[PDB]
């Protein structure tokens, strides 16, 4: 079966450095409400 | 604190590490340009520039660097093809190397404003808060960019103290560099003249100089300070990107109908080469100056270059190509090898006749095959139970003239089959999809590319208008209004809307 | 210009060189012109980086030892070949009698022990003999 | 269609999830309630139209 | 406030921060200049449209 | 010459439910466009 | 700091109770130096080793 | 707060959500099984079993839910040969898609334990701290699985309510699924006897019983209560590191050994079917056993089955393959076609002649070929100025006996080349390495893979246990040492070191 032999790199980024981003803010609000 | 979206905010206030925001921007476009172009040369081919030209690698920045006097690239090989190479700095990586190391000397600069600010330059002498005039830093912004301009117009496009642009001939084959002459009348307005570019920025240039030598000793008035808000930062950055998006839209339009800025060896046929079939329209002249002129067809149908028969293919028309057919052009046929002629169309009697069709917008065309006049005589037969105009009971013959096998003719009408449709896309030609893993469905060019990222991103453009110039002119009420208002908005306001100074 | 690093060959290999038409002796102007034979590059022990000759070294594969007798590179065939050349003659002292003038060699290029097809190179430079006589 | 030809939808069977389907009913049961115990067998019943009246009748 | 050399060169050049001229400033200078630049982006939008078509123009290859 | 502390900078508060809107955001153009890419 | 992080005292007599009391390192002047000896000393008899194999006086 | 690698210490407290904490590793291991069997069921190739067999293809998983009794694929092809009919539930896909809703519901238990804790069940009565008991627990952990052992050894492998486990006939070739008989002697105690597994669990299991019905009942001494400190979570769990450490060193051997829990059809051959030429030792046995009947040997060496041959190739044999040549041993030849039978090398003069050659921890062997004693007849010449043992001098011939290319000689020295190299790798076999993108270099089996990721992480596992082991015994110490000491460790004070009595 033929395949573009680079959409696995390209729908692998496209999926995590945004959610990733998306996870590195969420964690910060977390230790802000503790108030630490 | 702030949301996501809201972020560089922080920089609004000072503009200490304002320069330093853009300096980190510039070295990533800088060190964008050096980072893709030496990849860009990785991967070039230059055994062969007629064949497979530049742009036929799916190649978008190395026209751009290449279409204001650079060639040599250390390797023995110039797109010119002027021979005497000795390059030096200015090859093509050494303007690629240069942006590396300038995007590094960029980014050193781009850390040294963020750890240092209060510089003594950013503050009123009214008081100690960060503020910065707008009105005289663009007299004396603008008055650098029009000496650079009035630089690229006279010294550099004109052969004082520099090279010239590319230009070529109509229907290009000798394109190469030499500079241009600056032609100031109506003819420099067409586009396609190149004399045009260079009175460009003479003259806009000149302009550009008269302006910000008024701008910076004037003052704006203050039925438009107050009007335009032109104390505020965002104020620039609305009505900037308004003159970006304007920007925008015309190398949209410009690289796409074609210009002398934007020529055909490194940009590819510009898709109206079909809609009036403009090279189409050449090799048929050139046959008839040497048909009559006192040469054969077979014979003749050799003094035509293959460069001429490059352009009249659908295969290098950036019309076809898809969102998501990504890659080269390359990818999309291999590697042109060989023309192999012009096919000539014959019955059983004669009775010439051609195949002329396939345009643009078009992914199958039916193969049909027709007269002067436009009766048809032949097809290709959906349906074999109610034929009356199949290739076998007509019995059409192929003639193959000149190019690479010719004077090859073809009474077999299993083969008539695969000429019809190579002689739907212009004239033929030879490939090898193995090398490059090529599948068979076509691909667009550079050309195709830009106009794409120039006009989608130029729509994303005027939302950022509308934005940030609803900002500037609301930044008072933005985070919510004042509580009731009931008086200002009920009818009976003399007479003028949202008048506190009135009967109210 | 174009990236490639071919390896010629300057042999004189049993030149055997015609001459035109009736001379008393050489007068600046004649011209000398025939072939050699040229030798290889191989010349029956240089080896690639995976042991790969005809002359004795390791027959057409080390390393895959199932994808072993497939591959196309291994006939190492050496020859003995004739082609163009040219050599002309300008100065021409007396007394010490040694005769020099330009020379015109057209060869093949290399065969690593015969991957690629030979290359044809124009190499022209100065003869600069020296003549004595019985 | 009817006839023979089993149309794919499954993303094991080489197509896309723009090109997948639950990839409907067969033209020769016609409007026949076709459970799973009605059929003879489970791939007698897959190849002809099972599991989309499966995802229809309960879906409803 | 950090004085450097740089800073002793450009504190003159940023020195005014609201001066604006009264009065009616230039606005009539300035309308007056660039009601001509949309006639001139008028004219510059239809040579290209081929749409005032004057004498050996052609705006069409055949060029240089 | 010398450095200073900045009067600026507030932090950023992306809140628990807006990371589930984030995070589905980015999964349904997961799902559209990996076909597009191969 | 002044203080120490870590008593010298009970880190002797635990190697002193592990090997020879007496093959101890009391005072920790005299034992890093010996960490500052024993790779040091040892690797410039290994770079005199190629360096006096560079005139070809082998191994043996 | 705490370090980075000391995250999971706030378990170490509460055994509220220590449950659950347990709970998604284990759903995320059942996870796994299903998630990585019903991969492996989408590249099968279930045409030919006998060329390339389920080892061959890279296969993990799918020998160890094989090796039970389950061989009902769905699709009818039966993994033995002899698939009668639908299977019923127990297939791959099925024991595959049980472990995806089992960890399903492993999952969804284990979101539960984690926002309910203290559930009256995990404090002492004395006071209201979280505290379990350990060694009245392990009674009743080890008593599940004394009975689950035993429930494994008899009434599992032994016919009673399950099928057997796989046994196959020395030289493996009729393996399929039959229940074996717990044979309970001597016997039993080979590996390669499959009648001891049966009476493996049966007999472990009832000691299992055994020790679990003692251990309810018996208190641990305070002897050992204060020595192993048996009231904290961390020693015990040194000690199951430890103890699954040396668990994991068995399988790491009897996996790379062989056993009979370990047979070759869904295994490949154990690496030592070279160092003595086991394999080697049969068809070269049949073909004397079948010129003993009268045959002659180019309609002998056909009764041998390719399955034989296929045993006798050194790219079966699970020692090639290297780190990083990552794949099936299918992306190493490709896929198996034919025997193309036996070569037989013959002089000018017979003098026959054979090649036995190639072992295991070389790459690349120099071809020789030699006599029935050893001395030396023929080679490839490295270097041709001085031979005078090469194959044209010589001019040895190839009779290439049996198989697909039966009776087909080569008396030109160009082509005996091939097959000399051929004959090095056993018997040679044709491939197609065009349809996988095979290269063409060797790969290694499931065995091979086995016993690198068995021993490496066992490796790993005893650096746990004296870590873990350490902390147990070294609680108190273990946030720094009181500030002086100075009398303890000085010298002739008495007594005793670590005394305070002198
Ligand atoms: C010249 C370009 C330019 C500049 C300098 C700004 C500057 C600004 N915009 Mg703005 N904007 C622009 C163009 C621009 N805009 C355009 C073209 C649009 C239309 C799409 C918008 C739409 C827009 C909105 C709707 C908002 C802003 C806001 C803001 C402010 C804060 C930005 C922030 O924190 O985002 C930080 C951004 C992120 C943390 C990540 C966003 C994710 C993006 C999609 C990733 C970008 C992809 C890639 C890296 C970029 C490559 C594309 C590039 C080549 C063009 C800031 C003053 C905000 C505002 O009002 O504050 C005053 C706000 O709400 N902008
Ligand atoms: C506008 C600038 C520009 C232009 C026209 C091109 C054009 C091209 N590049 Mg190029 N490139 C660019 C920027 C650009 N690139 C940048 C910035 C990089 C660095 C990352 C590269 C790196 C790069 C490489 C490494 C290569 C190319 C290649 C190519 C050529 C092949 C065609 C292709 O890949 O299209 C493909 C285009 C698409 C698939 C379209 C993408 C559409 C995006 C994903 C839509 C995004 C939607 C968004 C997610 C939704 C928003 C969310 C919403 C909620 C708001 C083509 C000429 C190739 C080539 O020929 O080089 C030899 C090649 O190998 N490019
Ligand atoms: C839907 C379109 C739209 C909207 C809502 C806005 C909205 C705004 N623009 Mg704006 N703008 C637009 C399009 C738009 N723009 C376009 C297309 C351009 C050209 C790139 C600009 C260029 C621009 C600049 C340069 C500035 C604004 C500014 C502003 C703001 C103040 C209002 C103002 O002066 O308007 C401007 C009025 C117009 C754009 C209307 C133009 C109508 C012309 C004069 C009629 C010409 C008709 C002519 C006979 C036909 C010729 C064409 C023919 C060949 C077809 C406001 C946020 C100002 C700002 O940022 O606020 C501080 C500002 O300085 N705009
Ligand atoms: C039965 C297995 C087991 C269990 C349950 C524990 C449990 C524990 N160990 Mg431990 N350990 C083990 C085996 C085990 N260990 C082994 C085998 C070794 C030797 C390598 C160690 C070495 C070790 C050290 C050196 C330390 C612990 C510590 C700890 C404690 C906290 C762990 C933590 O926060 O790390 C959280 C881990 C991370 C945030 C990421 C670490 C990055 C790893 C490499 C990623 C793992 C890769 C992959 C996901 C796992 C697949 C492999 C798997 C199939 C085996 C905890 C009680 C710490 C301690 O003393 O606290 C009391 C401590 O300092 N362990
Ligand atoms: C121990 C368990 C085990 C076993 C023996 C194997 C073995 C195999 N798998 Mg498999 N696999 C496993 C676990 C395992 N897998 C897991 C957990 C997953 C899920 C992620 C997979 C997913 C998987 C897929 C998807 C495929 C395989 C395939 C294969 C086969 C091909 C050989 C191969 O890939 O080796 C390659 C091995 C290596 C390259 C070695 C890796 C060495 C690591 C990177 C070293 C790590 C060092 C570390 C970073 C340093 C620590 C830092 C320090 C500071 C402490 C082979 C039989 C293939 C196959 O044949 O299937 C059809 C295949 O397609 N596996
Ligand atoms: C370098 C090796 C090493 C070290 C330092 C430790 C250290 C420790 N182990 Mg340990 N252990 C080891 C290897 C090691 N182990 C091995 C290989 C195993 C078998 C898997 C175990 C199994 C084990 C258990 C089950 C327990 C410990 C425990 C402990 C701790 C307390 C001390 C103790 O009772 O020792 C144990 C003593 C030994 C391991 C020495 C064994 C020496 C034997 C008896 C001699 C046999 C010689 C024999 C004649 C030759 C037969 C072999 C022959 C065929 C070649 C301590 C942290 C305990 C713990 O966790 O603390 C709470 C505990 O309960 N260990
Ligand atoms: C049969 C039965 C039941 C018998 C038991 C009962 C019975 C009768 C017993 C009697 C038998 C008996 C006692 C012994 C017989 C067995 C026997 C002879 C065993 C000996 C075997 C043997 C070869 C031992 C020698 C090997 C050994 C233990 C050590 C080697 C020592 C050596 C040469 C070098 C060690 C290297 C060295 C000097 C290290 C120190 C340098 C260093 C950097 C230290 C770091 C350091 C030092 C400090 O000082 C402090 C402070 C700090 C901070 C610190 O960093
Ligand atoms: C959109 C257009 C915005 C309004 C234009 C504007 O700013 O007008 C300000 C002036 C009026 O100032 C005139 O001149 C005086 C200017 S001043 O006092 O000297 O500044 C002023 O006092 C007087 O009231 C006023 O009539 O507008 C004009 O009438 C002059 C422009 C005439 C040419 C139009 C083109
Ligand atoms: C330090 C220094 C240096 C260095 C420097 C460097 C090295 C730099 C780099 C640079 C670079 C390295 C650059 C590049 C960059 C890149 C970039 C910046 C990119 C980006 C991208 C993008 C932006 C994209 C986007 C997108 C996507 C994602 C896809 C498609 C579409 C779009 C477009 C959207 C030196 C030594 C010299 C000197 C000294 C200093
Ligand atoms: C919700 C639910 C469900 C579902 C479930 C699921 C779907 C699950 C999943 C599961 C899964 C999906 C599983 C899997 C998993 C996987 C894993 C877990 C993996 C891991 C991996 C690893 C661990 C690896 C590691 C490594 C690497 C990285 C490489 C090699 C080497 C090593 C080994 C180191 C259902 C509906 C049914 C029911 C209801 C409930
Ligand atoms: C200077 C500085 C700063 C800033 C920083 C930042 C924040 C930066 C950013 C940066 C960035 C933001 C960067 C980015 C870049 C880009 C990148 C890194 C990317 C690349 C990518 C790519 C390349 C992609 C993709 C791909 C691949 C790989 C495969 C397929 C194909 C393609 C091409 C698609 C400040 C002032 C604060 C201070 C300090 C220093």
């Amino acid at each position: 079966m033929e395949v573009n032999d680079l959409g696995f790199v390209a729908s692998i980024l496209f999926v995590l450095v945004p959610s990733v981003f998306l996870l590195i803010l969420y964690i910060q609000t977390q230790s802000r409400e503790g108030k630490e | 604190g702030l949301p996501w979206y809201r972020v560089h905010t922080v920089v609004l206030n000072d503009p200490g590490r304002l320069i330093s925001v853009h300096l980190m921007h510039t070295a990533l476009v800088a060190g964008w340009a050096g980072s893709m172009a030496l990849y860009e040369l990785a991967v070039f081919d230059p055994s062969d520039p007629v064949l497979n030209p530049m742009w036929r690698q799916g190649m978008f920045v190395m026209p751009f660097m290449a279409r204001l006097g650079v060639t040599q690239s250390w390797g023995g090989w110039s797109l010119t093809g002027e021979v005497a190479d000795n390059p030096g700095i200015w090859s093509f990586e050494g303007v690629a190397a240069t942006h590396i190391i300038l995007s590094g000397l960029l980014f050193l600069a781009a850390v040294w404003h963020w750890v240092y600010w209060d510089l003594e330059l950013f503050t009123d002498p009214r008081t100690g808060e960060p503020a910065l005039d707008l009105p005289k830093m663009f007299g004396i912004h603008l008055f650098l960019s029009g000496l650079l301009c009035f630089g690229f117009g006279a010294f550099h496009l004109t052969g004082l103290f520099g090279p010239g642009m590319w230009v070529s001939d109509p229907y290009g084959l000798t394109g190469s560099i030499q500079p241009v002459a600056p032609s100031w009348g109506p003819e420099g307005f067409n586009p396609f003249n190149a004399g045009g570019i260079a009175a460009h920025h003479i003259a806009a240039g000149i302009v550009g100089i008269i302006a910000g030598l008024f701008h910076l000793s004037v003052r704006p008035p203050q039925r438009l300070y107050k009007a335009l808000r032109m104390g505020n930062i965002e104020t620039v950055l609305s009505s900037s990107i308004a003159a970006v998006f304007f920007a925008a839209f015309v190398v949209a339009g410009t690289m796409w109908y074609g210009s002398a800025a934007t020529p055909i060896e490194l940009f590819g046929p510009t898709r109206y080469q079909w809609d009036q079939g403009y090279f189409q329209q050449e090799i048929q002249r050139r046959v008839q100056s040497s048909i009559a002129q006192g040469d054969s067809p077979s014979e003749a149908w050799s003094k035509i270059p293959e460069k001429l028969a490059f352009y009249d293919y659908v295969g290098n028309s950036p019309a076809k190509g898809g969102l998501f057919r990504v890659g080269p052009m390359n990818k999309g046929d291999g590697i042109a090898q060989g023309w192999l002629g012009h096919p000539v169309f014959t019955d059983a009697e004669g009775r010439e006749l051609t195949v002329r069709r396939l345009p643009n917008f078009f992914e199958t065309f039916p193969v049909i095959l027709t007269d002067a006049d436009g009766v048809i005589r032949a097809d290709i037969p959906f349906r074999r139970a109610e034929s009356r105009y199949s290739f076998e009971q007509t019995g059409v013959t192929v003639s193959l003239y000149g190019g690479e096998l010719n004077g090859k003719t073809f009474t077999d009408p299993a083969s008539v089959k695969k000429y019809a449709r190579f002689a739907q896309q212009g004239e033929p030609f030879a490939f090898d999809r193995e090398t490059l893993g090529s599948d068979g469905v076509f691909r667009t060019s550079t050309r195709g590319w830009f106009t794409f990222g120039h006009a989608c991103f130029a729509l994303l453009f005027f939302f950022g208008h509308i934005w940030h110039g609803s900002r500037t002119i609301f930044r008072d009420v933005f985070a919510g209004v004042e509580a009731d208002l009931e008086e200002q908005v009920e009818w009976g306001n003399f007479q003028k809307v949202g008048d506190q100074t009135t009967r109210v | 210009g174009g990236e490639q690093v071919p390896f010629l060959f300057t042999i004189k290999g049993l030149v055997a060189t015609s001459q035109p038409g009736l001379t008393s002796i050489n007068t600046s102007t004649d011209f000398s012109g025939d072939f050699n034979v040229p030798s290889y590059r191989g010349s029956t022990f240089l080896d690639p980086k995976a042991r790969g000759l005809a002359s004795g070294y390791d027959n057409a594969v080390a390393l895959p030892a199932t994808a072993d007798e497939e591959d196309y590179v291994n006939a190492n065939v050496k020859l003995a070949d004739t082609k163009f050349k040219a050599g002309h003659i300008s100065l021409q002292v007396a007394k010490v009698d040694g005769e020099t003038g330009e020379i015109a060699g057209i060869f093949e290029s290399e065969q690593p022990s015969d991957n690629d097809l030979g290359a044809k190179e124009a190499v022209e430079v100065k003869i600069r003999g020296a003549f004595y006589a019985r | 269609d009817g006839i023979r030809e089993p149309v794919s939808g499954s993303l094991l069977y080489g197509n896309n999830i723009i090109t997948a389907a639950v990839v409907p009913s067969s033209n020769a049961i016609g409007l026949h309630f076709y459970p799973i115990w009605e059929a003879a067998n489970i791939d007698e019943w897959l190849y002809n139209g099972g599991p989309y009246q499966l995802i229809v009748f309960h879906f409803l | 406030a950090q004085r450097t050399w740089l800073g002793d060169r450009l504190r003159p050049l940023n020195s005014e921060y609201g001066k604006v001229a009264p009065g009616w400033g230039t606005t009539p200078l300035m309308g007056v200049f660039m009601g001509l630049f949309f006639v001139f982006l008028l004219i510059i939008l239809q040579i290209y449209n081929s749409s005032l078509i004057l004498e050996n123009v052609s705006v069409d290859w055949a060029n240089l | 010459m010398d450095r200073s502390r900045n009067p600026n900078k507030q932090p950023v508060e992306l809140n628990r439910t807006s990371l589930y809107l984030g995070l589905l955001l980015i999964f349904v153009l997961g799902i559209l466009f990996s076909s597009y890419f191969f | 700091q002044e203080e120490e992080t870590y008593n010298i005292v009970a880190a002797h007599g635990y190697f002193g109770r592990l090997i020879f009391q007496y093959a101890s390192f009391n005072n920790s002047r005299a034992l890093h130096f010996f960490l500052g000896a024993w790779p040091v000393v040892g690797i410039w008899f290994a770079s005199l080793a190629v360096a006096c194999f560079a005139f070809n006086l082998n191994g043996f």
